[PDB]
């Protein structure tokens, strides 16, 4: 399967 | 070998100390002894980039080994006879080493018993 | 040491990852047939470490043990090298005995696998390196150390006697665990197993004193 | 709270066997020694003198504290084990994901929509679940850290958010 | 002035490229581990040529590149000394770590920060063949802590493991 | 490692209690409380959970080990400890 | 091809600039690239001045 | 029982592990000496 | 861990090998 | 000379007369522009100092510090426009006025050609900093903190005033060149020691040495971010500049009287770094680290050895840039957590990944990891000290060993480890904080390529 | 060559002629060969292109020369006008002498790799030259202090024949 | 927020403010022991048992699991010695006096006869390295002008 | 019965061998009954503010700020000069300073002695 991984926003 | 036990476990006066020998004169005990005639002069032994501990009498059988290694490249299975010749030379150098060791060893016990022989008679 | 010692780790790492990231040597056993290549890799590595003739460690360790013996050295210092070499084989048997030569002890669901080419290629790459190793280097480098020649055969065999000797009782001690008799905790085992008592003291006494000095005294 | 004697004996039984496993290593020895270790346990089961039972467990763990393996066997995930919070550095709290830039949030629309439902649910449930708390809180503060469930229908059990939305033990 | 001295040094400049490419962040965020593994492989393959040149002839180099700064009678300069102790070590050292890299992708096939991990290994690597190849004591001191600090981060790879930090 | 899902857990779970000769296979139920009907002494209950511990490879804390009491409840505590939801 | 452009932009190019740096900047300064004297052996000639230095004098005939 | 049954049973002895591949190793030996003895003889 | 692994695990049995 | 001064002071009318919201912009523009012009002054000749007039001159020691101060000036503006946004325009303008007025004095004193002229603005820097610490400081004990910082320096500076004017009445002018050329052997008469003590204690106080250092932890912690950087990155260094300048007429009296300070400094650095190992406050820990590095310079300057001066100037700058950065690290963390305790916000790396890096080279730079300029400083000083005496390496190296433990101690406690569950206000780092942090680290490694720029006149 | 051979005496290189006997090919010849037509020639081709471009528009620069100026031993007491010229001249000679030690140090370090295992005895001349320089350098500038000035250098020197002539008087007896 | 009186104060002499101080550390008076009045300024801060965080039960749920701490409970005055990363206090399986005895015994035991090992060194019965050219005087840095004393080796 | 385990400040006695709780009283058990109650009284409201949706901030621990205060400011106001404090201050103060002074003084008093009579070698020492 595939499930959402949580990660701090690296966009900034 | 066993001389360690003979020195420490036994008396220490009858084992020639490796930091001391040779003590008796080389001529003393050896009438008309010959000198180790060297072969490769200091020049050739130098520019061969020969390291100091190898700058010995058997070094002559080491230098041409490098020459054989130079032409042997890339083959590393050559120089077998030359290397064996070199090791056999160090054997001849080495076999002399304990010969000198027992030369001093046998002399000093001889000196001990001679001293007792020439002291107890009085 | 760059070849075979580096080996023993991912060889061990192979068993670790395959057997569900377990690092306690008391949970393997029977892995000989389960991971034939990893088992094959480890036995060559351990033999290289022990100094089996004509392969890797022999070209250095067997020369070294002969070298330090053939010199004016501290007598006490020379003795420990021999005991260490025998002890070097000792833990080598312990690894091969507990990890491979035995019966399965891991959790029931087995996931043993080494078929991944990445693991196979990496291990094999150093395997051919470790098999020959010292032969190429010793034959290639110029003869630039003084070779001692006349060893009294009794101590020239010491490079092999001590490890073979150490192989014997370590195997006998290891399969004594198979013997049903209970193992009473020996005080020497309580010492050797606890990292030789160094971390318990030197990592607790000096650290506490300097830290206590910093806060109680010094700053305050 | 009260560490009554029977739990202490079960503590003794469980941990000693684990140490015994670390000793015998081989399964047949471990199985064999466990039964005799078991056998010497249940044989003294008739003691109306609970103090004597305590006296029997004076030398008990003292022998264990001698007999303890200096390196007991622990599965790596447990405290002291090799894989202890090894994957902690990966798990990140969910609230940090609210910070995410809208373009990042747009990359996962429906899951973020599901987050909105959870955010909505936890909002009114908080007042409901907190209201259940004071109306049934024992006098003189909470006496036991155990938390009472949701008595009525529909409402969620109090203080459910962090336990339910706790990051999974294998986050990657 | 054979290729020996020239290409023994490029081996160092070969494997620093993955570090620079990573800082671009245009670098492949997926197949990065393969990129470094192949790079170290080529660094290894280049490294034999100075070796093969050695046992044939036996020449060991001292190259004194860009002069850092001069201190009155001291002339601290970035200088690499290709002794036998060096010219041999780079071939074996990359050979081992190249194999380790091949093992690394399989073993650490699930670590999300794997690109960072391979970057650290290379950074450790660079600190190494500047330690062994050190004609001056200062740049020898450069590696002596460059590897040490690199170990600290690598050892504490699992930052959360309290014992790992310890 | 393939996702270990609760159907596999109970299959492995009842595999071991059926294995336990003190609990012969015929009357194993998913919610068969041990000493209430199977007669399994609580002193052996602190023994079947280490069998579970090696079965799935992890430590069960004692605070709930004494509470781990029924085979379904055995499975239930297994699932959340390894976030098994499928 | 993935090995081709990897060879050019990671092996071929870096060695190009290193050689140019070495051949015309580093070697342009004295005592920057100091070799060892190529070890020469008894009986080995050199090409710079042509002559062959003398052979070794005959060994005292040691045989095993 | 599973640890002592199936293919997991009858594990090789300790010394049995180290000499793994001896039968093929000796097989490669005999042909090797035959090749070099003939080559030496032809010389 | 997707379906189709060539080293499909087993429970309390000898794991399968490959000739390679 | 003038090409730096008038641009600095003419910057003041700009901020006052600028638009309501553009103050931060135009001030930042020309503060960086002033930095560029100051960098043009960095050039030095062989041996003669770059002399401009009777009023101003620069040497290979003043120039690196000058470009550092001008380089600093944008950074406080960058670091301060977060806790001063909710303030009346006049107070913001006043805050900016304080900084550039402070920075203006720094250019003046470093370029001063006369010791008294060096002296007049030597304490004049105190008035703007006193306002910054007191008014805009965010704490309660800042009031006592400002008093401690103010009185300590004055208690040391006033003896210098009596000493300095005594030189004027005895040896004519106090022009730095005229002192150096007409230097005379200071005698051992018991008055000359008090002569020696007065000429030294003034620079001792604002260069915190063990015993005379309790103002610094109270100076740094309660001061606002901009106050902390300027105080730790330049202000602790006027004392340094004075000693290299004023020790010209303190020999050979420095040879014999150096002993009490050398023992106090060498032992103090071990003690102070030990305090760092067990500091509860992140800002205080950085502050005490400054004492240890600064105390190292005390031994460096007071040995009076060519190598010792060189390593001093290396640590002169490198510590200042590093300490300013670490204070930025603490500040960038503080407002998010609104507390100063280190263990309050653990495991920040998992939340803010880039700050994990920025904290990482920051800790490495303070570690004197080679080839960072800090290592060039410490390593040069150790060799000079070792030549002076063989024993000191036991003290010297021990400091590096202690410096390792506490430096990564903040790294593990804050960056690594488990994130704190309760806190939920940690937002992704503003790119201002990120930009500022690179504004600090990047010139540091850029300086590694050219140590000769900051080695000093002894080079 | 750009530098001077007298400043940097380079003993002639003894390169043996290649005379191998083993039939199997010597590889290092081939790797040098491929390197020649893969790296060396393209580098030379670019080099000859850049060097001819450099000669197309050639601009010159010379080396500044400071004439001799009265030093501090004849400069009047005080009189900083004459002290300025004196101090600057002495500091310039300090720079030259520092470079003189640097030149000797490189020559000493050049021997090490050049002489290889013969370093110990082959360039004992290089060792004594540095010994002569370093000892004489010590008598000139050593222990002058971080605030060294031509006055102190004269002061330290003036002690030298003070003790020497005192020793000479004792030696004469 | 904490206004003034939960902030720690001076030593509680008599039990009245001892009770107040105990409540100030949200603990009862039977377990609130202040530090001894040695004058070191410890104030009314409570003596907490000298136990490292390593001794805390990991399976218990803590609000700060890394240090194994709940919320609001009085934490040790010396928390940054006894943190998990820093100095531990966990009971070793064998006593500390024995811990030191065997360790100090081993190092001294190994060190001592190393000196006696130096007293009686191990060496084979072999002479010295006969070196040519008067013991390699010229090639060992000897002065060419200073003629070496004649050193020659014979055959045995 | 192998000899017991004697504890230490660095290796404390484990609770498994602690005689207190093995000999509980009808009072000590009562004592360890409100221990959990106050613990819950500290845990309950903590989770309340921890699980509060409106809560956007940091749950300041009054114990934490107490610790920082007691270790930063509440020292001198509670400090009293006593022979224990006085002697320890002198011992850890002037003590090491004067000790190092004597060590460095005699070392320098030997170094200049050697060079003054020419009994030391700095033939290649120039960059001092
Ligand atoms: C021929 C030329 C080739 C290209 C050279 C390009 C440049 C280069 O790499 O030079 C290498 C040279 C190497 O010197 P070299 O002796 O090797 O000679 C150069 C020519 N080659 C390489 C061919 C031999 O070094 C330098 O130029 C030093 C660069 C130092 C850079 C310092 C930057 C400082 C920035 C500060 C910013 C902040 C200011 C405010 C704060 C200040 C501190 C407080
Ligand atoms: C001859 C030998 C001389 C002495 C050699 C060094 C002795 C030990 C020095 C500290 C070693 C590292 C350390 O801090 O260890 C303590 C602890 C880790 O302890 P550990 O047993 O590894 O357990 C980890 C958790 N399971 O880790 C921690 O507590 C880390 C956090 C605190 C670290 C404080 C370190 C202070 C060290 C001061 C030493 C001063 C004296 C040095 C004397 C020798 C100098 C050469
Ligand atoms: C908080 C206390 C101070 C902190 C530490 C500061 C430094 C300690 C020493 C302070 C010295 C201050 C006075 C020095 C002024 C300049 C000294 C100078 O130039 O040297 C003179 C030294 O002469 C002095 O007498 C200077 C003062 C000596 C110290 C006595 C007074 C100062 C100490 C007490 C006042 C300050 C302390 C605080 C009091 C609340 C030379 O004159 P002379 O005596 O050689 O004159 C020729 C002839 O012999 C007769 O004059
Ligand atoms: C390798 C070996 C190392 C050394 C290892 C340890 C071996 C030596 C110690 C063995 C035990 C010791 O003799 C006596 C003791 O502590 S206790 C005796 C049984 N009596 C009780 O505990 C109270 C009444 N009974 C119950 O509480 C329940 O019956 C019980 C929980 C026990 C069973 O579970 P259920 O039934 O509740
Ligand atoms: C059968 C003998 C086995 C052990 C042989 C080696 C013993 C130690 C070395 C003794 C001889 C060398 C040292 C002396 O000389």
């Amino acid at each position: 399967k595939r499930l959402f991984i949580i990660k701090p926003s690296g966009f900034y | 070998g066993a001389h360690l036990a003979r020195r420490y476990l036994g008396d220490a006066s009858k084992e020639p100390d490796p930091l001391r020998m040779p003590t008796f004169p080389p001529d003393y005990g050896f009438p008309e002894r010959k000198e180790r005639e060297m072969v490769a002069t200091q020049q050739e032994m130098n520019d061969a980039q020969l390291m100091l501990q190898q700058r010995d009498y058997c070094a002559h059988y080491l230098i041409q080994l490098l020459k054989c290694k130079r032409d042997s490249f890339p083959n590393f299975l050559a120089c077998k006879h030359e290397q064996h010749d070199w090791d056999y030379c160090e054997h001849l150098d080495y076999v002399k080493r304990m010969k000198e060791f027992e030369r001093e060893r046998r002399l000093l016990q001889r000196k001990k018993r001679r001293e007792q022989r020439e002291a107890e008679m009085a | 040491h760059a070849f075979f010692k580096a080996m023993l780790f991912m060889c061990s790492g192979s068993i670790i990852h395959s057997l569900n990231d377990e690092q306690d040597i008391r949970k393997m056993g029977g892995l000989y047939k389960a991971m034939p290549f990893t088992t094959t890799a480890l036995i060559i590595g351990s033999l290289a470490l022990t100094g089996m003739p004509y392969l890797t460690g022999f070209y250095s360790k067997d020369l070294i043990i002969e070298a330090v013996n053939m010199s004016y050295t501290n007598a006490w210092a020379l003795l420990m090298t021999l005991i260490a070499t025998s002890l070097t084989a000792a833990y080598s048997t312990r690894i091969i005995f507990f990890a491979f030569l035995g019966k399965p002890r891991f959790p029931p669901l087995v996931l043993i696998n080494e078929n991944n080419p990445l693991l196979i290629n990496s291990i094999k790459r150093l395997l051919i390196g470790s098999i020959f190793a010292g032969f190429i280097i010793s034959n290639n480098i110029p003869p630039m150390t003084v070779p001692n020649t006349t060893m009294p055969l009794y101590m020239k065999m010491t490079a092999l006697i001590v490890t073979i000797m150490g192989f014997m009782l370590a195997l006998e001690l290891n399969n004594t665990t198979y013997y049903l008799k209970f193992k009473y905790p020996s005080q020497t085992y309580k010492f050797s197993n606890m990292l030789g008592y160094y971390p318990s003291i030197m990592h607790r006494l000096p650290t506490y004193h300097n830290l206590s000095m910093s806060q109680k005294s010094a700053s305050s | 709270a009260y560490l009554t004697h029977q739990q202490k004996v079960l503590r003794l039984y469980k941990r000693a066997l684990r140490h015994l496993e670390s000793w015998c290593v081989h399964r047949d020895k471990y199985r064999y020694f466990a039964c005799l270790m078991r056998a010497r346990f249940d044989e003294h089961k008739n003691e109306k003198d609970m103090v004597k039972a305590t006296q029997l467990l004076r030398q008990a763990e003292e022998e264990f504290w001698y007999g303890q393996h200096p390196q007991p066997y622990i599965f790596p995930e447990s405290p002291g084990g090799t894989s202890y919070e090894r994957y902690e550095c990966y798990k990140v709290p969910e609230w940090c994901l609210d910070d995410w830039h809208p373009s990042e949030k747009a990359m996962y629309p429906d899951y973020f929509a599901k987050r909105e439902q959870w955010k909505r649910l936890r909002r009114e449930s908080w007042e409901r679940e907190v209201k259940q708390l004071q109306e049934e809180t024992p006098p003189g503060g909470p006496r036991t850290e155990a938390l009472p469930p949701a008595r009525k229908e529909g409402d969620l059990p109090p203080l459910w958010w962090h336990i339910v939305t706790r990051p999974r033990e294998r986050p990657m | 002035m054979n290729p020996f001295a020239s290409l023994t040094l490029t081996t160092l400049i070969i494997l620093t490229i993955p570090i620079m490419m990573s800082n671009s962040n245009i670098y492949k965020t997926n197949l990065y581990p393969n990129y470094v593994k192949t790079t170290v492989s080529y660094a290894f393959t280049l490294s034999l040529v100075p070796l093969l040149m050695f046992m044939h002839t036996g020449q060991e180099m001292i190259i004194s590149n860009w002069h850092w700064m001069t201190l009155q009678t001291v002339e601290l300069s970035l200088s690499f000394k290709m002794d036998y102790f060096s010219v041999m070590f780079i071939p074996v050292a990359l050979f081992v770590t190249w194999s380790i890299m091949e093992f690394s992708m399989w073993y650490m096939h699930s670590d999300p920060f794997i690109n960072r991990f391979f970057k650290y290994l290379v950074l450790f690597l660079i600190t190494m063949m500047i330690l062994v190849t050190a004609n001056n004591l200062f740049q020898l001191f450069i590696g002596w802590e460059g590897v040490g600090i690199m170990s600290f981060l690598l050892i504490g790879w699992w930052h959360g493991r309290t014992d790992a930090n310890t | 490692a393939p996702p270990l899902t609760l159907e596999a857990i109970k299959d492995r779970v009842l595999y071991v209690l059926k294995l336990y000769d003190k609990i012969d296979p015929e009357k194993l139920s998913v919610n068969s409380h041990f000493m209430k009907d199977l007669g399994l002494d609580s002193l052996d209950q602190v023994e079947i959970i280490m069998a579970m511990e090696d079965e799935f490879g992890f430590e069960i804390p004692d605070i709930d080990a004494e509470k781990l009491m029924c085979p379904q409840e055995i499975v239930d505590y297994i699932a959340d400890k390894k976030d098994v939801y499928e | 091809y993935r090995h081709s452009i990897f060879a050019v932009t990671h092996v071929l190019i870096p060695v190009w600039i290193i050689h140019y740096y070495l051949k015309y900047h580093v070697t342009a300064k004295p005592y920057t690239v100091v070799e060892r004297k190529p070890r020469i052996f008894p009986g080995d000639t050199i090409l710079e001045t042509g002559e062959v230095i003398p052979l070794m004098k005959e060994f005292p005939d040691q045989h095993h | 029982a599973w640890r002592y049954s199936g293919g997991f049973a009858n594990n090789v002895s300790f010394v049995g592990a180290l000499l793994k591949g001896f039968k093929w190793g000796f097989a490669a030996f005999v042909v090797a000496v035959g090749a070099e003895y003939y080559l030496e003889s032809q010389n | 861990a997707g379906g189709g692994v060539h080293i499909e695990p087993r429970y309390r049995q000898f794991p399968q090998l490959t000739r390679s | 000379m003038l090409k730096i001064i008038i641009p600095t002071t003419m910057l003041l009318p700009m901020t006052w007369m600028s638009k309501h919201n553009m103050i931060w912009i135009n001030a930042t523009v020309h503060s960086l522009l002033i930095s560029l012009i100051s960098l043009s002054l960095l050039n030095q000749l062989g041996e003669n100092s770059l002399n401009f007039s009777l009023t101003f001159f620069s040497d290979s020691l003043s120039a690196p510090l000058l470009v550092l101060t001008t380089w600093l000036l944008p950074l406080m503006l960058m670091a301060s426009q977060s806790h001063l946004s909710k303030e009346t325009t006049t107070r913001k303008k006043l805050y900016i006025t304080m900084l550039i007025l402070l920075q203006l004095f720094l250019i003046m004193t470093f370029t001063a050609t006369e010791l008294i002229l060096f002296y007049i603005l030597f304490e004049a820097t105190l008035v703007p900093t006193l306002i910054i610490i007191t008014r805009w400081g965010n704490q309660t004990e800042r009031l006592n903190a400002g008093l401690y910082f103010l009185f300590y320096t004055l208690a040391g500076s006033l003896p210098l005033l009596v000493a300095l004017v005594y030189i004027q009445n005895t040896t004519g002018s106090l022009n730095f060149l005229i002192i150096h050329y007409w230097s005379h052997p200071l005698s051992n008469s018991w008055s000359n020691i008090f002569m020696w003590l007065a000429c030294i204690m003034a620079f001792m106080v604002k260069m915190p040495l063990y015993g005379l250092h309790l103002w610094l932890p109270k100076a740094h912690v309660e001061a606002p971010i901009a106050g902390s950087m300027v105080l730790a990155a330049v202000l602790l260094k006027l004392g340094g500049y004075g000693m290299m300048r004023i020790t010209t007429i303190l020999n050979p009296l420095t040879n014999y009287m150096a002993y009490p300070f050398l023992m106090l400094s060498m032992w103090g650095m071990i003690m102070t770094s030990s305090i760092c190992l067990r500091q509860t406050d992140l800002k205080s820990l950085i502050a005490y680290s400054s004492v240890s590095h600064m105390a190292l310079v005390i031994v460096a300057i007071m040995i009076q050895t060519p190598w010792s001066f060189m390593g001093a100037t290396a640590l002169m700058i490198a510590h200042g840039l590093t300490s300013s950065m670490l204070f930025c690290l603490a500040n960038t963390n503080y407002e998010r957590v609104h507390s100063r305790t280190m263990i309050l916000a653990r495991g920040l790396q998992t939340l803010l990944p880039l700050m994990a890096t920025w904290w990482l080279m920051a800790s490495l730079t303070n570690l004197a990891l080679p080839p960072s300029i800090n290592l060039i400083g410490e390593l040069f000083i150790i060799t000079a000290s070792f030549s002076w005496s063989n024993i000191t390496i036991i003290l010297m190296g021990m400091n590096m060993m202690i410096t390792a433990l506490y430096s990564l101690y903040m790294l593990i406690t804050t960056q690594r480890g488990k994130y704190t569950h309760h806190i939920n206000n940690i937002k992704a780092s503003f790119t201002r904080e990120n930009a500022l942090m690179a504004l600090h680290i990047l010139p540091l490694l850029l300086l590694t390529l050219n140590p000769k720029m900051i080695l000093g006149p002894l080079y | 060559d750009s530098w001077d051979k007298d400043v940097y005496p380079e003993p002639p290189r003894r390169t043996p002629a290649p005379a191998p006997q083993t039939s199997l090919p010597n590889p290092v010849t081939y790797l040098t060969k491929i390197f020649d037509l893969l790296v060396d020639r393209p580098v030379t081709l670019a080099r000859e292109f850049i060097e001819q471009q450099h000669a197309k528009n050639r601009y010159y620069y010379y080396h500044r020369e400071f004439r001799r100026v009265p030093d501090i031993t004849e400069c009047e007491e005080k009189d900083i006008l004459c002290m300025f010229e004196a101090e600057m001249q002495w500091r310039r000679d300090y720079k030259v002498d520092q470079e003189i030690v640097n030149i000797i140090q490189e020559r000493l370090k050049a021997c090490q790799q050049r002489e290889g295992e013969s370093y110990r005895q082959n360039c004992a001349k290089e060792l004594e030259q540095f010994t002569q320089v370093s000892k004489a350098f010590q008598d000139r500038y050593s222990d002058l202090g971080a605030h060294y000035s031509a006055r102190k250098c004269l002061a330290k020197q003036k002690q030298r024949m003070l003790a020497e002539r005192k020793a000479a008087k004792e030696a004469a007896a | 927020h904490v206004t003034k009186d939960m902030f720690p104060g001076p030593y509680p002499k008599t039990p009245e403010e001892r009770a107040a101080a105990a409540k100030k550390y949200n603990m009862r008076v039977e377990d609130y022991e202040p530090y001894p009045d040695d004058g070191m300024g410890y104030g009314d801060y409570p003596k907490l048992p000298d136990r490292s965080q390593q001794e805390r039960d990991p399976w218990y749920d803590w609000d700060h699991p890394d240090l194994r701490l709940n919320w609001g409970e009085p934490i040790h005055w010396d928390l940054d010695m006894y943190i998990r990363n820093r100095v531990d206090t966990s009971p070793t399986p064998v006593s500390w006096n024995t811990m030191c005895k065997h360790l100090s015994g081993f190092v001294a035991f190994m060190l001592f006869m190393f000196w006696v090992g130096e007293i009686y060194p191990s060496y084979q019965p072999v002479g010295p390295k006969q070196y040519p050219y008067n013991d390699l005087y010229l090639e060992r840095g000897g002065d060419p002008t200073k003629e070496p004393e004649p050193v020659v080796h014979y055959e045995i | 019965s192998f000899p017991k385990y004697k504890p230490s400040r660095l290796a404390t006695l484990p609770a498994t061998l602690d005689p207190a709780e093995y000999d509980i009283s009808p009072e000590t058990r009562k004592a360890q009954a409100e221990r959990l109650a106050i613990r819950s009284r500290l845990k309950r409201e903590y989770l309340l503010q921890y699980n509060d949706p409106n809560r956007l901030g940091v749950i300041e621990d009054p114990a934490l700020i107490r610790w920082t205060y007691a270790r930063s400011a509440n020292i001198y106001p509670n400090f009293r000069p006593t022979p224990k404090t006085s002697l320890l201050g002198a011992l850890f103060g002037i003590g090491p300073l004067f000790f190092w002074y004597y060590v460095f003084k005699t070392d320098r008093d030997k170094k200049e002695k050697l060079i003054q009579e020419g009994k030391l070698d700095q033939t290649f020492n120039i960059s001092y």
